[PDB]
Order: C-alpha cells, then sequence, then structure tokens
DNA sequence: ATAAACTAAAAACTATTATTATGG
DNA sequence: CATAATAATAGTTTTTAGTTTATT
C-alpha cells in the first residue's frame, strides 16, 4: 500500500500497547498492507512484543517467532522503509534470525562490515556482561600489551597502576607489614593503582623504575635497598608529584 | 497389568506393591463397524469433518471465559498444565474410618492392593499395617497417580 | 431465576482519605473486592448479572439522567473488559486516574441513587432469583445531615424492600471507624441483625469477598423424575440427585487463527470409495465374529438394548449388614419422594424410610434410568436427615442408591500367599498411624489440575505477565511426617525388612 | 443469612479448602 | 491394555407458542 | 361451514455412553 514493504509478511500483533495502543499499531500496519493475525501462524515471521504476558513466554519458548518491540516497527513506519532486524529490540528469534545477526553483527550489534561509533560501541559493551572479576595484575598486563600493540600507551593515564614502578610504602622494605602515620603512604598506594605502573614497594630485581615517595625520609631506605636493586634513582619531578620515570 | 508401585509414607518408607482392578465397569472390547447397507463395506464409508471453508491449520482451540472467549493454544496449555508425577502413590494421612462415608466413593472401579510379587518382607509390612488399621478402625488417605499423564487422585 | 447484585460505591472523597498511606484507601480495596467477586462469579455463575455505579461524583451516567450518579457497568454477565476497567482505577493512583477521568466531590440523594438502581433492576428482561445490592462506604453522614432527604431515602429503601430488593452494607476502612446507625440503623434489609456497636472495624465480611473460591456450584435440579413401582401399580414420583458429581474441565472451543471465530464444524459421512455422499439410512453397523461378519442396523441394536421401561422395579429387602465394602461400581445417588406426579408419595417414602431404619434393611430394586437401558439391581440405603449444630440439614432424608455390580464386574487377580507379621510390628504401625492421624473433612482438597487450569484461565483472561500458582493440597507433608515419626520407620523396617531389601526394583 | 454463601444466594457457605491436619 | 479423554452427553427448570374441548 | 376464543405442543441446558492414544 502506502508502504507495501510490510505486506506479505504475517504479523502476530498480540500486544502492541507499549508505544502506541495496539489497535493503533494494527491500523498503521493495515494502512501499510501488513497482515494482522491474532495467533502466531507458521508464516508469522515476527511477533510484535508490547506488554509482557504468559503468551509472550510461550512465544519465546516456541522457537518459531521473532520478538519485535513496537519501537523498532515504529522505526520501520516513520522511516517508511522496512528496518532490517537487529538484536537490540529482539528477544527471542528463529535460528534464521540467529544466523542473520551472527552474519550482520557479532551477535552484539557490532557489525563485521559496517564501522562503529560511540553509540554502538557503548551499546555492544553494555550488552556484554560487566567484566571486572580477575586479579588487577593479569588485566594490567593485558592493558599494557594492548597499549603496546595498538599504541595506546599515549593515554595520560599510563604510569601508576599496571607495570614497573618501585616505591617505599613501608618503614622497612621487604617488610610488607609496617605502617606509620606522618606521611602519605596511603595516598601513594592509592595513586599506584591509577595510571599504569605497578604497585611495587618490595625488594625486587626485575623492576626498572625506582621513585622516591612522598615519605622522603626513606631516601635512606631507598638507597640502602638500591644496592640490592640493579637500577639507580633518578632526579624526581599522573607523572608529577615526586617522580622521574623519564 | 501388573502395576508395580511404592506406598510412600513420608520419605522413610517405600514398599513395592501390586494393586490391580478388583471391581470395575465392564464392556466388550469389540465395537460396531458401520458399513454400507448395499456392499457391506466399511472401507467405502468415510467421515469428513469440515470447518467453515477452512482447513485444520487455520483453526486454534478457544475457551469460553464467562462472557469472554480466550485463545488458548494446545502447546500453551500443555506448558501451563499442572503436571504431576507418574506411578507415584503416596499416603497423605490417617483419618477415622467413621469419618468417611461410602456416599463419597468416587471413580468407576475398585482397586485391590497387594504387596510386591514374591517379596516376603513387603508382605510382612503389609500384613502388620493391615492388622494395625483393622484394630484401630483405621483407614488411610492416599494420593494416587498412575503415570505422568495421569491426574493426581485423592482416594481412600 | 438469576441473581441480581449491584455494587454501589460512593464517590464523595469518603474513600480517598486513609488512616495511613501504607493501608489501602477505602476505594481501591473495594475495587479489589469487586474484581474478586467478578472472578468468583465467572467460576461459579456465568448467567448472573452484576452492576457497578458511582454517586456523588461530579458528573453522572444513567438513563434517568440523575446527576452525580454514574454507572460504571450495568447488569450483565461479568467480562474481563469490565474487570480491567475496574483495575485501571484499582490500587494507588488508580483513584488518581479516576479523579482525572471521573472526579468526585458533589453530593447526592440516596433516594435518587435508590431510584437509579431500581431503574437498573427494571431494565433487565430476565428473571432474578434474588434482588441484591451491595453498598460500599464507611459513612452515613451525607444524609446524616439533612433529615428530609434521609426520610425520603429510608422511605424509598422500604419501598424497594417491598419490591423484594435486599440491601446489604459493608464495613469500610475509616480512621474514626464505621460508627454505624448515624443514618443506617433500620435502613438495611436484614434477615438476622446483630450489628449495633459503633464498629470501628474496617471490615464486616470482606475476607471471603476477597477470597477466590473455585467452584461451579450448579443450581439444584433432579437428575431424574423417575417412577418407583413397588410391584406393578404402587408407583410414586421420586427425585434422583447426584448429591456429588465429579466436575470436569469446560470443553475447548474451535476458534480461528486470525479472527478466533467459533468455527462451524461439520463431519459429513460420505462414500470415499465413490467420493459420493452417504446417509444414516445408507449405512449398516457390523461386527465380525469368527468367520461371520454379522451386519445389522444401529436401530436394531437399540431395540436389542431394550429390556425394561424407565422406572424402579422393587426386587425386595436385604439387611444392610449384607453389604460388602469392596462391592462398589460407581458413585451412589440420592433418592427423594416427589408429590408432583404421585400424591401420598412423601408419606409412603417417610414410612419406608423409618421402617428400613428400624429393621436395618435395604430395599433392593431393579433400576432403569431411561429407555434402551438394561435395568440394574441397586441397593437403596435409608438415608437419615442429619442437621448440624446450626440445625442445617447436612444429610438430607431419603435413600442412598448404590449400584450392585454383576458377575463380570469383578476381575481375576494373581493373588499372593498370605503372610503374617509380629504383633510388635502391628503396634509399631498403630503408634505411627497415631502419629500421622489427621481429622477428615469433606472439602479438604481440590483438584490441582483443575485449579491450575483456572489459574491459567484467569491469567490469560487478565492477560497477566505471570499466573498465580495453585497450591497442591494433595502433596504430602513429608517433612512434617518425618518430624512426627522420627526413627519409628527405621525400627519397624529392621523389624521387618532385612538389611538388603531394595526399596524399589 | 447464616450458613449460606452470600456470594451465591441459595448456596451454603463455602469453607476454605484446607488440607491434611495431623492430630 | 489402556486410568488424562477418549466424544459427544437422553434431560428437565424455566420460559414460550398453536390447539380447540368451546364463544356463536 | 364464521369467529374476543383456547390451550397441548414443542425448544433451550444440563450430564451418560459411546470412543484415541498412548500406556504399561
Amino acid at each position: 500500500k502506502i508502504s507495501n514493504i510490510f505486506e506479505d509478511v504475517e504479523f502476530c500483533v498480540m500486544s502492541g500497547t507499549d508505544s502506541q495502543p495496539k489497535p493503533d499499531l494494527e491500523n498503521r500496519i493495515a494502512e501499510f498492507g501488513g497482515y494482522i493475525v491474532q495467533n502466531p501462524g507458521p508464516d508469522t515471521y515476527c511477533v510484535i512484543a508490547g506488554s509482557e504476558n504468559i503468551r509472550v513466554k510461550n512465544i519465546i519458548l516456541s522457537n518459531k517467532h521473532d520478538v519485535v518491540k513496537p519501537a523498532w516497527l515504529l522505526e520501520c513506519f516513520k522511516t517508511k522503509s522496512f528496518v532490517p532486524w537487529q538484536p537490540r529490540f529482539m528477544i527471542h528469534m528463529c535460528p534464521s534470525t540467529k544466523e542473520h545477526f551472527a552474519r550482520e553483527y557479532d551477535c552484539y550489534g557490532d557489525s563485521y562490515f559496517i564501522d562503529t561509533d560511540l553509540n554502538q560501541l557503548k551499546e555492544v559493551f553494555s550488552g556484554i556482561k560487566n567484566s571486572n572479576e580477575q586479579t588487577p595484575e593479569e588485566m594490567a598486563s593485558l592493558i599494557a600489551d594492548l597499549e603496546y600493540r595498538y599504541s595506546w600507551d599515549c593515554s595520560p593515564l599510563s604510569m601508576f597502576r599496571r607495570h614497573t614502578v618501585y616505591l617505599d610504602s613501608y618503614a622497612v622494605i621487604n617488610d610488607l607489614s609496617t605502617k606509620n602515620e606522618g606521611t602519605r603512604l596511603a595516598i601513594k598506594a592509592l595513586e599506584l593503582r591509577f595510571h599504569g605502573a605497578k604497585v611495587v614497594s618490595c625488594l625486587a630485581e626485575g623492576v626498572s623504575h625506582v621513585i622516591i615517595g612522598e615519605d622522603h625520609s626513606r631516601v635512606a631506605d631507598f638507597k640502602a635497598f638500591r644496592r640490592t636493586f640493579k637500577r639507580k634513582f633518578k632526579i624526581l619531578k599522573d607523572k608529577c608529584e615526586l617522580q622521574e620515570e623519564n | 497389568i501388573h502395576w508395580p508401585c511404592r506406598l510412600t509414607i513420608g520419605s522413610n518408607l517405600s514398599i513395592r506393591i501390586a494393586a490391580y482392578k478388583s471391581i470395575l465397569q465392564e464392556r466388550v472390547k469389540k465395537t460396531w463397524t458401520v458399513v454400507d447397507a448395499k456392499t457391506l463395506k466399511k472401507e467405502d464409508i468415510q467421515k469428513e469433518t469440515v470447518y467453515c471453508e477452512v482447513l485444520k491449520e487455520d483453526i486454534i482451540q478457544g475457551f469460553r471465559y464467562g462472557s469472554d472467549i480466550v485463545p488458548f493454544s494446545k502447546v500453551d496449555e500443555e506448558q501451563m498444565k499442572y503436571k504431576s508425577e507418574g506411578k507415584c502413590f503416596s499416603v497423605l494421612g490417617f483419618c477415622k474410618s467413621s469419618q468417611v462415608q461410602r456416599r463419597f466413593f468416587m471413580g468407576n472401579q475398585v482397586l485391590k492392593v497387594f504387596a510386591a510379587r514374591d517379596d516376603e518382607a513387603a508382605a510382612v509390612a503389609l500384613s502388620s499395617l493391615i492388622h494395625a488399621l483393622d484394630d484401630l478402625d483405621m483407614v488411610a488417605i492416599v494420593r494416587y497417580a498412575y503415570d505422568k499423564r495421569a491426574n493426581p487422585q485423592v482416594g481412600v | 431465576g438469576r441473581d441480581s447484585l449491584i455494587f454501589l460505591v460512593d464517590a464523595s472523597k469518603a474513600m480517598f482519605e486513609s488512616q495511613s498511606e501504607d493501608e489501602l484507601t477505602p476505594f481501591d480495596m473495594s475495587i479489589q473486592c469487586i474484581q474478586s467477586v467478578y472472578i468468583s462469579k465467572i467460576i461459579s455463575s456465568d448467567r448472573d448479572l452484576l452492576a457497578v455505579v458511582f454517586y456523588g461524583t461530579e458528573k453522572d451516567k444513567n438513563s434517568v439522567n440523575f446527576k452525580n450518579i454514574y454507572v460504571l457497568q450495568e447488569l450483565d454477565n461479568p467480562g474481563a473488559k469490565r474487570i480491567l476497567e475496574l483495575d485501571q482505577f484499582k490500587g494507588q493512583q488508580g483513584q488518581k486516574r479516576f479523579q482525572d477521568m471521573m472526579g468526585h466531590g458533589s453530593d447526592y440523594s440516596l433516594s435518587e441513587v435508590l431510584w437509579v438502581c431500581a431503574n437498573l433492576f427494571s431494565d433487565v428482561q430476565f428473571k432474578m432469583s434474588h434482588k441484591r445490592i451491595m453498598l460500599f462506604t464507611n459513612e452515613d453522614n451525607p444524609h446524616g445531615n439533612d433529615s428530609a432527604k434521609a426520610s425520603r431515602a429510608r422511605t424509598k429503601a422500604g419501598d424497594l424492600r417491598d419490591t423484594g430488593i435486599f440491601l446489604d452494607l459493608m464495613h469500610l476502612k475509616k480512621p474514626g471507624g464505621f460508627d454505624i446507625s448515624l443514618f443506617y440503623r433500620d435502613i438495611i434489609s436484614i434477615a438476622e441483625d446483630e450489628d449495633l456497636r459503633v464498629h470501628f472495624e474496617e471490615s464486616s465480611k470482606l475476607e471471603d469477598l476477597l477470597r477466590k473460591v473455585r467452584a461451579k456450584e450448579t443450581r439444584k435440579r433432579a437428575l431424574s423424575r423417575l417412577k418407583l413401582k413397588l410391584n406393578k401399580d404402587i408407583v410414586i414420583s421420586v427425585g434422583i440427585y447426584n448429591l456429588v458429581q465429579k466436575a470436569l474441565k469446560p470443553p475447548p472451543i474451535k476458534l480461528y487463527r486470525e479472527t478466533n471465530e467459533p468455527v462451524k464444524t461439520k463431519t459429513r459421512t460420505f462414500n470415499t470409495s465413490t467420493g459420493g455422499l452417504l446417509l444414516p439410512s445408507d449405512t449398516k453397523r457390523s461386527q465380525i465374529y469368527g468367520s461371520r461378519q454379522i451386519i445389522l442396523e444401529k436401530e436394531e441394536t437399540e431395540e436389542l438394548k431394550r429390556f425394561d421401561d424407565p422406572g424402579l422395579m422393587l426386587m425386595g429387602f436385604k439387611p444392610l449388614v449384607l453389604l460388602k465394602k469392596h462391592h462398589y461400581l460407581r458413585p451412589s445417588l440420592f433418592v427423594y419422594p416427589e408429590e408432583s406426579l404421585v400424591i401420598g408419595s412423601s408419606t409412603l417414602f417417610s414410612a419406608l424410610l423409618i421402617k428400613c431404619l428400624e429393621k436395618e434393611v435395604a430395599a433392593l430394586c431393579r433400576y432403569t434410568p431411561r429407555r434402551n437401558i438394561p435395568p440394574y439391581f441397586v441397593a437403596l440405603v435409608p438415608q437419615e436427615e442429619e442437621l448440624d449444630d446450626q440445625k442445617i440439614q447436612v444429610t438430607p432424608p431419603g435413600f442412598q442408591l448404590v449400584f450392585l455390580p454383576f458377575a463380570d464386574d469383578k476381575r481375576k487377580m494373581p493373588f499372593t500367599e498370605k503372610i503374617m507379621a509380629t504383633p510388635e510390628q502391628v503396634g509399631k504401625m498403630k503408634a505411627i498411624v497415631e502419629k500421622l492421624r489427621f481429622t477428615y473433612r469433606s472439602d479438604s482438597f481440590e483438584n490441582p489440575v483443575l485449579q491450575q487450569h483456572f489459574r491459567n484461565l484467569e491469567a490469560l483472561a487478565l492477560d497477566l505477565m505471570e499466573p498465580e500458582q495453585a497450591v497442591d493440597l494433595t502433596l504430602p507433608k513429608v517433612e512434617a511426617m518425618n518430624k512426627r515419626l522420627g526413627s519409628l520407620v527405621d525400627e519397624f523396617k529392621e523389624l521387618v525388612y532385612p538389611p538388603d531389601y531394595n526399596p524399589e526394583g | 443469612c447464616p450458613g449460606e454463601s452470600l456470594i451465591n444466594p441459595g448456596f451454603k457457605s463455602k469453607k476454605p479448602a484446607g488440607g491434611v491436619d495431623f492430630d
């Protein structure tokens, strides 16, 4: 009809009163020549999912239908062009729709061909489960490797949270248990987890960066354990509280 | 058939049992054959259910809800059907024999219950329970379920 | 006739104020009660008609054009559309939605509302077995203010009582309590009046009103107006009843896939061999025994099913002691005399009842339900009239027709040899039963299948997101039984079962 | 009316379903 | 070998309509 | 062989006996 695009495809409008009242959506579909059926026929390609009902659950269980939110079909309407199916309105889909989304996207809405933007990247990320459960150092190394491979070390945050810096957060180094008020050891530890240099305040050999801390009275300790270290102390200066990583 | 089952009292008791139809309704297992009056042939006869015209794939089942009619697919009803367990026959409680009246005897058959076929200890337990119930003027309330598609039943 | 019940609800801000907002307003909870009543009626009586009206609201809706009086739904069979219409005002801000689309605040005349509901009763073109109207408020002060309108209202109410209308009033939530009798002290049609206190109670009988009872409860009618013939001529009209009747699901309805039209179905019998069309006179029934395929007409089968005429052929008297419990065929039926066709039937019936109760015998009778049916011998047990503590006839006086099975009604069983047990084990069972003894009541259970069936029906009728789940009373309290018993089962098992017995196998 | 389901006039009061209650 | 539904429910309550006993 | 006629017929809902189809 006006948009014959919606014709010849059977629609089980079992609930439309989610964006527009369901009869109104049926009117719009009919004016576009779409087929309105009150029960899901075998040729009912998609089902308009408005309000949530037990019938919705049955449709989900019965892998025969395409769960369609009314807003997506409103897009198809107002565009006057049939929007292709996408997984951000779609809940339960036929295996044909499963492979369709696996083709056009990575099943997250992230396409394999058409490039990304801020919006779709955020939507794909949020759709992916919240992922922060591992140890900070494993993911720290992962971030470091990705920054090396992708030149992402250019972040202003890249010098206090992941790799190779040494400090004195303890009155005696190699003694991880002593703690004395009168300085900002706590603040130094709180900073050592932000930009991308590893929290290290123990006698280590492979560490390359040694930095005098805000507890400047441990220059004696810094130098005494510097003999055990194979790296020398620089004249100190994110990167400017008391630091020399350059 | 042999209906092997377990009388279940709580969870601590489970006795293999054999309960069969003792008294029941009778009817011949061979029914009529509506054949032609001229060639005496059933194969020439044929019924033809017709829906108006439409086929069986244009139809669903519905249910009259008061003044209203409700579409209700068979798959949905099976999904939402209250489904019990099969061949489970547990005891529900013990009530006085005088509390019950034969006026409430439901069903169309009477079921006589034996223990397991050739299980001596099952027979011992059955006889002990029988004697106890007899001496106590006692009847047992039980839940009957024949198979998975069987409706659960409450019987004496 | 049917039952005419109208739910009369005020809209004068007397239902919007609340003792506290954690407690339902006098309005929304009444909506829930009405919806529960609609559901229960759907379960019980389709053919009944119920109506809901509002008074004191700013606008009105009624044929008489009486102001401030708005009928929400008229005397009709309950419909899910009506129920959801109530639901849109049910609960919090549902009264706000009401205010937005309906509003309130105006006054009214109780005479005027009585006139309106009388018009509603006059509107129905169907016979009503009862004239019930249900009033929802916590306050009688509106007409408690002016004496003239109060007098007119009570005069009108008396008139409606004369018409047979039974007014009923409910206790509603009020911070100051109902405080009855400010107006309504004798303006209530009551068969047993016991309410005279101020009744700060916020409810009178709202509990069962909200309670969802699941039953059909068909109206009483005799299953057969049969004739009891003593020998051939001492015949009395007798009423037979299924005092209990196994209920079943309503049948499915053939509906279309797209329009859900009730599909007209037709199963023509036709000659598939020629593709032609057959007639009932065009076919013959057959059964083949051995080498012989015996051919008959269905009718001939019917007349060879003709033995005795519909009635009762008394075969004699047998003492009640001569009855085997296991000799049961199908549920028994009740017997009652009828003077509709035979006068003196009830006197004779009473005489026989008393005499059989005395001599403790049953009148065995040849019973024919209706034509083309082989008569059966059935024992008629004299059934006494039993009245409860309230003197309510719980067991009607009459006779208990029990079906006496025939020779073939039994089945041969592969019996097992008789085995005894120690009396100690018998005492163990006695103690365990005493632990797990429970008092029996007739209505102690429901069919969970049918229950969940209705649950699903309601859910889809209310297009819910999720159905309420029926509780299965038939499921045993296994944890409670183990708690009650302990290790008595283990002791008895050791007394009986050797420590190798397979529980199932 | 005493002993009558006010919901269903002409029909006795309907008790709550209840269940097994050990004694 | 059929324990759910097999398949169509044999039956009055409570309401109407053409008969004629007759009006002529 | 006419006419204020009149009333014995019928037609709606219930609830039995027919039956599939797995069920062992």
